[PDB]
């Protein structure tokens, strides 16, 4: 394994996945062709626990399997499952999630700035900006409601408004320093 | 790239390397994100002074 | 076996009292007051019982141990677990450290985050060696978006079409 | 087989082993999205 593929495969398995997925990968890095019974005696895991961890890597298009049908000394059919780190698919799978994780923040932010900005703190009614021509009272200079005469306020300060947008927009820029060590190596 | 600053959005250069940047007449550099974000909020005013 | 289980029990229990020296077979039957067992039963358990044991150790004229082959040392838990990573020999369970090393709750907590823990269904822990040369960790909400991307119900050649459509 | 559909492959050229896996409901959803207008008239359906 090259120095770029070995360093990239170790940083992803630690931060993203759990600890059980990283302990079963260190043996696959030092040794490629590893038998199925070797990862159970060295790691001291369980038959049902190790199978659930290996299925998560195989399901994520990371490693494959090469079955063998031969004959042992006793005369029975012996089947093995050789698991090795296959870099012929893992390269595009990592880049596939990076495009959706980057667009998920942009979609949730674009679909949150355009909503509303008026709410009555009495009747708890979420109003919009397209009803200011009918909810205005010229005898007082302020806004009112429909079925009652109460004063409205904002709309629960939590959405990216004129000033709160900078706080939520800079959260996306924090992904660059935490991933620059992993993106520059793959680039 | 990111050392010159950014007007309104401020979070655009770190999202796409191949970003479409534009220029004006007074002497500034505004990307394509600040063009649509400022039009829906105001119009075509200079973020530092007053250039229509 | 019942007789073999009694010899191994007394061989290890007496060592933890304050005796650090190899023992044989006549010493056990004399200290435990079990010498009157016969001559046919003493010779039968000498050249067959202690010989069939695959983990037995014979230094010269006595007998050593079998659950632990390393000598006692203070700074030895970190050095022993480090050899399993640089060579690939496997790992050591928690029941092996608590049995051979008395009071293991002090040396493990003193090292800090140098040894990773494994949660087994049968309530067992596995002691490994956390490599400090490669460390990476993110927030809790960052790991949720990584697993939310459905990549199991797709295809290998299908991913290449989506990446070449955007530009990467 | 009740409420779960299965699949059995048999390629007598390079994979003689009969593969048996459960058909995930997300697999048939990605294929139906690719069906265009010219392909719905064959089955007897109208996209509109
Ligand atoms: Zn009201
Ligand atoms: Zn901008
Ligand atoms: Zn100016």
């Amino acid at each position: 394994v090259p120095a770029a593929l070995k360093r990239l495969a170790k940083y992803v398995i630690r931060g993203f996945y759990g600890i059980e997925h990283a302990l079963a990968l260190d043996i696959l890095i030092r040794n490629s062709c590893v038998k199925e019974e070797d990862m159970l005696e060295l790691l001291k895991f369980d038959r049902k626990q190790l199978r659930s961890v290996l299925n998560n890597l195989k399901g994520d298009k990371f490693i494959k399997c090469r079955m063998r049908v031969e004959t042992a000394a006793d005369g029975k059919t012996t089947r093995h499952n050789y698991y090795f780190i296959n870099y012929r698919t893992l390269v595009n799978v990592v880049k596939y999630k990076l495009d959706h994780m980057r667009r998920r923040i942009e979609t949730d932010e674009r679909d949150s700035t355009n909503r509303a900005s008026f709410k009555c703190p009495v009747c708890s009614s979420t109003f919009t900006d397209l009803e200011a021509n009918q909810l205005f009272d010229p005898m007082t200079g302020t806004f009112r409601c429909t079925f009652c005469h109460t004063e409205v306020e904002e709309d629960e300060s939590a959405m990216p408004k004129k000033d709160a947008r900078t706080l939520l927009a800079r959260f996306n820029e924090q992904i660059e320093p935490i991933y620059a060590l992993l993106r520059e190596t793959e680039d | 790239m990111d050392d010159q600053g950014c007007p309104r959005c401020k979070t655009t250069k770190y999202r796409n390397p191949s970003l479409k940047l534009m220029v004006n007449v007074c002497g500034h550099t505004l990307c394509e994100s600040c063009v649509d974000l400022l039009f829906v909020r105001g119009a075509g005013n200079c973020p530092e002074c007053g250039t229509p | 076996f019942g007789v073999l289980a009694k010899i191994v029990n007394y061989m290890k229990t007496r060592h933890q009292r304050g005796d650090t020296h190899p023992l044989t077979l006549d010493e056990i039957l004399d200290e435990t007051q079990h010498l009157d067992i016969g001559l046919k039963q003493k010779q039968w358990l000498m050249t067959e019982a202690l010989v069939n044991n695959p983990k037995i150790e014979v230094i010269d004229g006595k007998y050593a141990f079998k659950p632990k082959y390393n000598v006692r040392d203070k700074k030895a838990l970190l050095r022993l677990l480090d050899q399993h990573d640089q060579r690939g020999l496997g790992g050591i369970l928690l029941e092996d450290i608590e049995e051979a090393l008395p009071n293991s709750q002090k040396a493990v907590k003193a090292l800090g985050d140098q040894i990773l823990f494994v949660n087994r269904p049968d309530k067992k822990k596995i002691l490994f060696f956390n490599d400090k040369s490669c460390q990476f960790s993110v927030d809790e909400e960052f790991q949720k978006l990584w697993r939310s991307v459905t990549v199991d119900s797709m295809d290998e050649e299908k991913i290449e079409e989506y990446l070449k459509r955007q530009g990467i | 087989s009740g409420l779960e559909l299965y699949a059995e492959w048999k390629h007598v050229n390079e994979d003689s082993q009969e593969k048996k896996i459960l058909l995930s409901p997300e697999r048939v959803h990605e294929i139906f999205k690719r069906i265009s207008d010219e392909e719905c008239f064959v089955l007897g359906m109208e996209p509109r």
